[PDB]
């Protein structure tokens, strides 16, 4: 049974970086080399300051860098040496052509496949770790076969990432499961077992699941779809709550106490964000359309439609409360990141709430304690931003003479604001629109102060 | 016959065999039954569209939609072909070199009016393909004009002086015009310098009979009305 | 704080019966009286043989019947005596009028409300335990107010059932949670706490959740919707698996190992059945339409559409494999109950698979080890049944000269059949259509024997 001594990962992103650092950390006898075409990242990884921030990562890297962990721009050589090649390049959504806005672009993956076969000889296991569309491994095999050589035996595996950015290290050292898909043939099985062996250094064999390569690719998309579906389901319920007098936090709790349902991913909000949920559901939907499965496509499209409905519904409540006119009205936007405790704004609901309000000609004053100023301007551009967008240094500068305060990100600090002070300098009637249920418990307080406070999933 | 060609690809039937069997009926006759990427010319679409508008103006919507089918099928035929190419290249054609052999709407002319090559090229341009176009008769400036609205043509379109310069490092060869000269090319030479896997998409059935040759060489060859 | 000494439950169904028997069993100091208009049930409950079968129930009843547990047809007197009144009558779906086929008919609940107020005086807590549409408690309160008396104080609570028929006793003695909804006013809170006190006799206070009355009603519908959604989601995936070569059991496993998703209710099948899932989702959908929430209605309608698609897709695979002609072809239908280990056929997928095949003129031979013969005939009627339906005494009589064997219920015995014997007497080509993944592991065996075996979520 083949043993893996040298590993090359293509891509120094948040996936390939931490995963290989951990592998190096739990497998001192293996030489792991992370490469990327970006000289900036590579030199940063070998620098005292790392190009990405993860809790516990800095310690892992400094423990291994120089012994068995190496970051280089020399991709060709790292490929030649390696027994295992992780393909960890991103697959952006197509911005044009067939599948525009939904289909995954395999351009970078195909580039890796051609680069690998070019610079490699003998036996090598090639593993796709980045999120790929289903049957992408067929595409890789097809490149390998057409570009074959004597004594060339490249085995293709699937081993998707399941780490949430922010807790990468914890997710890697103590994963719920490791997933490995390979062809159900003697050759494919030997390659799967070799990859297992690497993980067996720190992952119990009970938590390692082996499947065929297509089940593995599809599992990654479906898992994210199921998670997203849970959120959109509780959100659809929140709309019912507002219409019936029920309360979504009460309903979520009652639902989640069913062992079969569980209590995770049931917190209603203005809408899910992030670079994964919408991207992977849209890719799942495109897959179904391509495979002549329109009933399944429209089933999963509902997850996205509900999320868009949730955001639009929220903006509409704000606009109607301000008498369907927001021209030149000051509106405080507290929180711009897609979730708390991060600077990431990718697919942030704040972007969509802000944009709806901008279409009304609102004067938005945006505050976020972590998100860089230049990022907010970028996320709101296509002139219009110049006229309507002010970026506040502090929350009180954003609520000074504002008609309404809109909370879009569940930052802990928003709970602790001096709402007595804020109310004194707001225009009356003064509104608070809680899009994250963060001011729950503070309702009676804010109302006696004088606020009109509205929130997701609670009847007005 | 083009609609039938789509059925042939899905059943294992062959459009040229079907066309012959049909055309041997004296009542149907054997002219105008050669399946292709789509009809072109400055007459067919123009006159059918005029016929349809006439029907609409005269409150004859059943007749209008009957004839509209001729145009819809022709547009479907072109789209279907372009999509086969795109799907075969893993649904990504960004910066991929693609040879387009033939630009005129039919062989033995420089006329490009409503040529199917224009529409196939544009579909591939919307994918960001690097098209290298060759036609022995069509003037260079005419091709540039027919693909404009600009900068997109500047970025994506190269016009080749000879077919081999267009197939040098190309992922796929797309034949859109039935020029006789395309049958006589040195496909052994072409394959050596193409990126692998190397595709040939025959949109005019000109390479019928040469399939086993091209397959033993190493080509993956696909065509109108023949199952893959 | 008020104490409940006498309890009256209206309805001796599978809900009111076991729940009150358990209450009597864990609260000897409380006198519980179960009533129902059906003299048949009542006399059966007081008989050595009980009108329903639940594991451990017979022992509970015989322990309490005569001391604090009583079954009577004397509804008026049981109401007069009781401190707490459980309303446990069923709410059938409307078979005509506004909301036909979706809306719940409140006729029996309203009848209880009018009967209660008629035969009652003083303080009484009235609790709806049966599954009700949201704001049904408003309907009850509206009857009480209009029919008021001096010294009449009827408090209305919501306390939905969460017991799966078959494990009622286990679900009652060790529930995941007890849900109690009441009006958020001093009066309503006192009534809620009184009902809690009853449950505190055997249920830890951590597992008792109190909400307002609308959250409680909605939680019951949403919980079943979420469960059903899980099934339809894995089913939609099974269709993708058949089209890609992935395997749904592999995918379900990989998905379910995510702690946040969990591994319950992820077993793909021909479609979910039962008297709860479709009924409550349709009621949830009607609720949304009535409340002008068309985006939410169509979101949840997808759960049902997918389930119908799953069944139709299955039947179509069978029909196409038999060359789209099934006229007079013998087809074995193994399993008719909606799930294994029961005689219940309500909304059984076997009904729909059978009916699709009957529309093709098939000669169906149906076998189920538990489902009564007369029930199958009833479930397939509107002449047609006489011509096309034969009910087999044993599985081999059903597979004698049949073109295909269709498994619709996951009975354990189907795994153990003599498939060598069956194949010898089948017409060739001989098909097995596994609609429950029960013959998983037996694939290579059945294929070497000569079967063409197809199943849910596996590429052919």
């Amino acid at each position: 049974m083949f043993e893996i001594k040298k590993i090359c990962c293509i891509g120094a992103g948040y996936v390939g970086g931490p995963t290989c650092s951990v592998i190096a950390h739990m497998c001192p006898e293996i030489r792991v080399t992370v490469v990327d075409v970006n000289e900036s990242r590579i030199n940063a990884w070998n620098s005292p300051t790392l190009p990405i921030y993860e809790p516990g990562l800095k310690e892992v890297v400094e423990s291994c860098r120089g012994k068995n962990l190496f970051f280089s721009t020399n991709i060709d050589d790292a490929i030649k040496e390696a027994d295992l090649v992780f393909i960890s390049v991103n697959t952006p959504t197509k911005t044009y052509g067939m599948g525009k806005g939904r289909a995954a672009d395999l351009k970078y993956i195909e580039a890796c496949a051609r680069r690998i076969v070019q610079n490699s000889n003998g036996y090598k296991i090639v593993t796709e770790k980045s999120t790929v569309p289903v049957r992408a491994a067929e595409s890789i095999r097809r490149i390998f076969d057409a570009n074959t050589k004597p004594n060339l035996n490249l085995q293709v595996l699937s081993n998707p990432e399941f780490l949430a950015e922010g807790t990468a290290i914890k997710d890697l050292k103590n994963p719920d499961r490791v997933l490995i898909g390979g062809d159900e043939t003697p050759e494919g099985q030997r390659a799967v077992q070799a990859l297992c062996a690497v993980y067996e250094h720190w992952v119990p064999r009970e938590k390692i699941l082996t499947t065929n390569t297509w089940s593995s690719e599809l599992s990654k998309l479906a898992a994210n779809a199921f998670l997203a579906q849970r959120i959109s389901s509780i959100n659809s319920i929140s709309a019912l709550c507002e219409a019936t007098g029920a309360d979504v936090e009460e309903v979520a709790t009652a639902i989640g106490m069913d062992q079969r349902i569980g209590n995770k991913f049931l917190k209603a909000s203005v809408g899910f964000g992030g670079s994964c949920f919408q991207k992977d559901v849209l890719n799942l939907v495109y897959l179904c359309e391509a495979l002549n499965l329109p009933e399944v496509a429209r089933y999963w499209q509902q997850v996205i439609d509900m999320n868009d409905y949730q955001r639009r519904r929220f903006a509409s409540r704000i606009i109607d409360s301000l008498f369907n006119t927001v021209t030149d009205k000051k509106i405080a936007i507290l929180g711009f990141a897609f979730k708390k405790d991060t600077g990431d704004t990718r697919e942030s609901s704040s972007i969509y709430i802000s944009k709806y309000l901008m279409d009304e000609g609102a004067h938005l004053h945006i505050y976020d304690p972590k998100v860089p100023r230049e990022q907010i301007v970028v996320d709101l551009s296509h002139d219009q931003v110049s006229r309507l967008v002010t970026i506040s240094k502090d929350p009180y500068e954003a609520c000074d003479g504002a008609h309404a305060v809109v909370i879009c990100t569940e930052w802990d600090m928003f709970k602790e604001l001096d709402y007595e002070r804020i109310h004194k300098k707001m225009l009356k009637p003064a509104f608070i629109f809680d899009g994250r249920r963060v001011l729950d418990g503070l309702h009676n307080e804010l109302q006696t102060i004088g606020f009109q406070i509205e929130t997701i999933g609670k009847k007005v | 016959i083009n609609s039938i060609s789509a059925l042939c690809e899905a059943t294992g039937a062959d459009v040229e065999e079907v066309a012959t069997a049909i055309g041997m009926d004296q009542r149907i006759g054997n002219k105008f039954l050669k399946a292709s990427v789509g009809f072109g010319g400055s007459c067919f679409q123009k006159d059918v569209l005029n016929l349809v508008y006439l029907c609409e103006a005269l409150n004859l919507p059943e007749v209008a939609r009957y004839w509209q089918q001729v145009i819809d099928m022709n547009d479907y035929q072109r789209r279907r072909f372009a999509s086969r190419i795109i799907d075969s290249l893993f649904n990504t054609v960004t910066d991929k070199k693609i040879a387009i052999l033939g630009f005129a709407f039919k062989k033995d002319t420089g006329d490009t009016r409503e040529s199917s090559s224009i529409y196939i090229s544009k579909y591939l341009m919307d994918e960001g393909a690097h098209l290298h176009i060759y036609d022995p008769k069509v003037p260079r400036e005419q091709i540039v004009v027919d693909l404009s609205h600009d900068d997109q043509v500047s970025r994506l379109v190269t016009i080749s002086k000879d077919p081999y310069e267009a197939c040098d490092g190309a992922h796929a060869v797309v034949i859109c015009t039935e020029w006789d000269m395309f049958k006589e090319l040195d496909y052994e030479r072409i394959h050596k310098k193409m990126l692998k896997p190397a595709f040939i998409f025959d949109g005019r059935r000109v390479l019928d009979g040469l399939h086993n040759e091209l397959q033993t060489i190493g080509f993956q060859i696909e065509t109108i009305g023949k199952k893959v």
